[PDB]
């Protein structure tokens, strides 16, 4: 019964981690497409350019 | 008569037999049903701590 304890919150802690995972990129998506401009395309473009 | 005796003692012997398997029997099929008696009660104690 105690092993089946330990695993079940191990399975829990995994559970939650991925959602907040999939959730932090999601976010950062729609931050990013919300925030980039003629500005931060210039740099990205010369960025990899500039070690193409 | 010394015959009949003799008979009489077989006969004791005979029942003494008898009476060592069939203790033995009921003194196994005791260990069998204590142990599963056991065996359920510890069982269903893991599933209310689980549970809990």
């Amino acid at each position: 019964a105690q092993a089946e304890i330990e695993a079940e919150r191990k399975r829990a802690r995994e559970e939650l981690r991925k959602q907040v995972a999939i959730l932090a990129v999601a976010g950062a998506e729609k931050i990013i497409e919300r925030s980039v401009d003629e500005a931060a395309n210039s740099d990205i473009v010369d960025k990899l350019v500039a070690e193409l | 008569d010394l015959d009949l005796a003799k008979a009489s003692a077989t006969d004791q012997l005979k029942k003494a037999k008898a009476e060592a398997q069939v203790i033995i029997e009921q003194a196994n099929k005791r260990r069998s049903q204590i142990l599963d008696e056991a065996k359920a009660e510890a069982e269903q104690e893991r599933t209310k701590i689980v549970a809990q």
